[PDB]
RNA sequence: AAACUCCAGUUGACACAAAAUAGACUACGAAAGUGGCUUUAACAUAUCUGAACACACAAUAGCUAAGACCCAAACUGGGAUUAGAUACCCCACUAUGCUUAGCCCUAAACCUCAACAGUUAAAUCAACAAAACUGCUCGCCAGAACACUACGAGCCACAGCUUAAAACUCAAAG
């Protein structure tokens, strides 16, 4: 089906960010993926502090990956990502564009519950 | 017609060859997701 | 301008000067209210120890300490020794909600010393250890 | 017979139906702009929907999208981001008064 | 099984869908699809080998096969996951149900549940 | 109490009677005790408001059927 | 621990009045229910008890939301006696 | 509605787990 | 009734007029009242449609005198 | 009081444990039960009822084997209270609560209100509770106690579960 890889890359420099897109991407194509887009999100600050292979992160690029791929590739991919040094944190959820969503018509009012209790007199 | 459009939008899919350029595009370029709305259910994008 | 309660951002730069002093270079104060003491210690910007003090300390004993007259004199106590090393303004960190909560605060002020902010850094784990059972008094 | 009688008919006078400020539009785990709309400037608690407005259908996306972005590193926990507490508030309630 | 490469039920219909580019139909195969897709086809290969209008699902024999699809994915899901007890209870109701139709098919028209018994490879067993 | 004065007023220029106050336990049934044994109740009773102040039938209804009164009511 | 520290349950004061500004701490956690939080947490309240009180905290709101509605809703009626004497 | 009923089977267990476990 | 569809339109489109109404005169004929009127003698002629139809009924007042300020 | 005083507080590093707010929502599942995030698989039946001759499940506690261990904690020890305290209060620690592989198969397993279909009128209706009824079917109960017992039989169960009487006694029990 079609994903979404929620990249969090480590603070680097363009040479070395650009061979880990690269060296993550190419995995993704071994294991049978069809990647279509590459989106950057741009470098800021991590909402709180990330401990990742011996290594204390503060600052983060946020990058992300559509692709099509079978279902037996993301198992497979998860554990790539955790290997790599350079990737703070990693994870796969299925694409939000491919959740139609049923229209609204609005808000219904709830009525007051009656008839709970017998009309006798207490 | 859904698969017409899907072989239209497949040329711009990554492949092997272009993978090195998209990268490249990508470091240069950056992507909004953020909008705030009022209490009129009006979209506020931000001026950036 | 006008004022805000919420503190200001070291990332962002503020017009909110005390003696000369950046929000970040002022002191704090350490409250720890629990229900049979309350320590007090007052440290720096660069995790320096200034100050220390608590009901104990002072000369209070079993459940004459878990009172705001014991909080109350271990505030002014630790006042006292921190306004020797030229402290004037702190910002105060309770964890507790003790007796001595509000009445050490009170003893800070009494002892020179000027509050500017006050946080609550209460430990609420979310979900966590399992506590004690309950009690049947 | 007579023509001033009353005719079977759905009421004319009715309102539609009202909506949530998000009716209509997609909620998505990386609009931490949005999604801090609806947490505690102070705690980073949620709002229920007595405070958002929201409807059942749509405070329950909101939810899942806040618990998504806190473990996967977009949105924090603890506290508000304190570059959207100058947005337009939706919620009603009110802590100094 | 259907192979990866098969076409989706959907798609495979379509006209034009003969001369298009190979992502364009891996994107369309079973290979990108999840399992429930898989046996959508399936189905639709023993109506029309068994059935005699694979259109009419409605029918008692397509209600057979339909379930008899069902039988064979809690099998598998189940080579794979032995503690799952909840899809274990689905698997001994639905060929119990199943054993219900071919009952009542039998009784009604012997000449088809020859049929279904020889092409979906089922035995009918009398209970004790 | 709106019209509690309307109503007396116009017993009074018909030559007939008003009861516009709390109506007290036993004015009719109990009659002879309240006022004297060869007391005279009425033949029949009109009422303009069927409610108490407490938006529940006045007891004059029920009280009335027992003592065989027909009643008028709006 | 991982987060930024001063920035949570934090609040200024404003001319050296810490009166003011303690109450309004103390106010922000009672909205939120910290304060109600900690105090169940000093001891463990087993399921079986938290979801008697729960049930009675539900309907004591639903109670006390209601009658506050008939009040406000009758307070119109509390003017003086306009037929006095009748 | 009381426990009464309830009491008399209490102790006649405990009796009877206490008998066993004696012999 | 037939005419509480247009009602509601006008109400909508113009809403309650600074004309108030007079309940005690049972011959009071109100603003929407007027409105109807000539929206159903239009209907006589032969328009099958309400927006034309409800068109043209304003034009005619605004001709008589008559103030209509919409909502916008 | 005892205990602790290689204790406490600030900061940093740091889980095979437990899952704030949302939830004033009332959803999923046959029931038990299920409320942190992601992905995979996935939630029987085109009439109903239907197995105490079978089959598959079944909170917590507990047994067997191998591991983990923050915190909690039967048992036990200590301190205190008390006429005594094998308890209520305080401290410490263990089985156990967790994982994996098997067994055990119980509950106020109770929303003490069976499944399908249908009705709101008539006598609505002992009382209380959560208004009163029709059709069909299955299951179950026939004074209290003896008895969640004895014997027999069955079961990976061996101080066990299931099924389940009698004699003597009372004129009440409820
Ligand atoms: S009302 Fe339509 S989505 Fe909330
Ligand atoms: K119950
Ligand atoms: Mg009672
Ligand atoms: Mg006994
Ligand atoms: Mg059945
Ligand atoms: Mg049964
Ligand atoms: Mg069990
Ligand atoms: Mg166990
Ligand atoms: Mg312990
Ligand atoms: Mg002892
Ligand atoms: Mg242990
Ligand atoms: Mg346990
Ligand atoms: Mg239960
Ligand atoms: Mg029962
Ligand atoms: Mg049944
Ligand atoms: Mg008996
Ligand atoms: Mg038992
Ligand atoms: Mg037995
Ligand atoms: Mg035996």
């Amino acid at each position: 089906p079609r994903y979404e890889l929620a990249l969090i890359l480590k603070a680097m420099q363009r040479p070395e960010t650009a061979a880990t897109l690269k060296r993550t991407i190419e995995a993704l194509m071994d294991r049978g993926a069809i990647v279509r887009d590459l989106e950057n999100l741009g470098e800021r600050a991590l909402p709180y502090r990330i401990s990742a292979h011996s290594q204390q992160h503060n600052r983060g690029g946020y990058f992300l990956v559509d692709f099509y791929a079978p279902t037996a590739a993301v198992e497979s991919m998860v554990e790539h990502l955790s290997r790599d040094i350079d990737v703070i944190r990693g994870n796969i959820v299925k694409h939000p564009l491919t959740q139609e969503l049923k229209e609204c018509e609005g808000i219904v009012p709830v009525p007051l519950a009656e008839k709970l209790y017998s009309t006798k007199k207490r | 017609r859904e698969v017409l459009q899907l072989q239209e939008e497949v040329k711009n899919f990554i492949t092997r060859e272009n993978l090195e350029a998209r990268v490249e595009a990508a470091l240069d370029s950056r992507k909004n997701y953020n909008w705030a709305i009022t209490r009129e259910g009006l979209v506020v994008r931000p001026q950036r | 301008t006008k004022f805000s309660i919420y503190p200001p951002i070291p990332g962002e730069e503020s017009s909110l000067r005390w003696a000369g002093k950046k929000f970040e270079e002022i002191p704090i104060a350490h409250i720890k209210a629990s229900h049979n003491n309350t320590q007090i210690q007052v440290v720096s910007a660069s995790n320096e120890p200034l100050a220390f003090a608590s009901c104990g300390t002072e000369g209070f004993r079993n459940a004459k300490k878990g009172t705001g007259i014991a909080a109350q004199t271990a505030g002014i106590a630790a006042a006292a020794r921190a306004k020797q090393k030229g402290v004037i303004h702190i910002r105060v960190v309770v964890k507790g909600l003790g007796p001595g909560r509000l009445s050490a605060m009170h003893g800070l002020i009494m002892g020179g010393l000027e509050v500017i902010s006050i946080t609550d850094n209460t430990p609420i784990p979310h979900x966590g250890c399992r506590p004690r059972k309950a009690r049947k008094l | 017979s007579n023509e001033d009688l009353p005719i079977s008919m759905e009421n004319p006078y009715k309102e539609p139906l009202k909506k949530c400020i998000l009716c209509g539009k997609h909620v998505d785990y990386k609009n931490v702009q949005l999604l801090s709309q609806f947490v505690s400037p102070f705690t980073g608690c949620i709002y229920g929907r007595h405070i958002t407005g929201l409807c059942g259908k749509k405070q329950k996306e909101i939810t899942k999208a806040i618990k998504r972005a806190q473990i996967m590193g977009f949105m924090p926990v603890t506290y508000k981001d304190p570059a959207y507490l100058k947005d337009p508030k939706v919620c009603n309630i009110r802590y100094r008064e | 099984d259907p192979p990866p490469s098969t076409l989706l039920k959907d798609y495979q219909n379509v006209p034009g869908i003969e001369k298009v580019d190979d992502v364009v139909k891996r994107l369309l195969s079973l290979e990108m699809a999840n399992k429930k897709e898989m046996l959508k086809i399936k189905q639709e290969q023993f109506m029309k080998k068994i059935v005699a209008n694979p259109e009419d699902t409605r029918s008692l024999e397509a209600r057979i096969i339909a379930l008899s699809v069902k039988i064979r994915s809690y099998e598998e899901h189940l080579e794979k996951h032995r503690k799952d007890k909840a899809h274990k209870r689905y698997l001994l109701m639905s060929i119990d149900q199943r054993k219900k139709m071919l009952k009542n098919l039998r009784n009604t028209n012997y000449d088809v549940f020859e049929k279904i018994c020889w092409g979906l490879g089922i035995e009918y067993t009398f209970p004790p | 109490r709106q019209f509690s004065y309307l109503i007396e007023n116009m017993a009074r220029d018909c030559g007939e009677y008003a009861h516009t106050r709390y109506f007290r336990g036993g004015m009719l049934t109990n009659a002879r005790l309240l006022f004297g044994p060869t007391v005279r109740l009425p033949d029949l009773i009109i009422f303009l408001h069927t409610l108490n102040n407490i938006f529940e039938p006045h007891v004059a209804v029920r009280d009335a059927a027992k003592m065989n009164i027909p009643t008028v009511g709006i | 621990a991982k987060h930024l520290k001063f920035i949570a349950r934090t609040v200024m004061v404003q001319e050296g009045n810490v009166e003011s500004a303690y109450r309004t701490l103390n106010r922000i956690l009672t909205m939120d229910g910290l304060i109600e939080d900690i105090k169940h947490r000093r001891y463990y309240e087993k399921p079986c008890r938290r979801r008697q009180r729960e049930s009675y905290e539900r309907c004591r709101r639903i109670y006390n939301m209601e009658m506050a509605r008939k009040i406000n809703f009758l307070m119109r009626k509390n003017r003086a006696d306009p037929w006095q004497g009748c | 509605k009381n426990v009464l009923k309830i009491r008399r089977r209490k102790m006649n267990h405990h009796k009877y787990r206490k008998l066993v476990k004696k012999t | 009734y037939h005419e509480d569809r247009i009602r509601a339109k006008f109400y909508s489109v113009y809403g309650s007029g600074q004309r108030a109404f007079d309940l005690f005169n049972p011959n009071f004929k109100s603003t929407c009242q007027r409105f109807v009127e000539k929206y159903t003698e239009l209907q006589k002629l032969g328009e099958t449609d309400e927006e034309k139809l409800f068109v043209e009924t304003g034009k005619a007042l605004l001709a008589e005198g008559v103030i209509l300020r919409r909502v916008g």
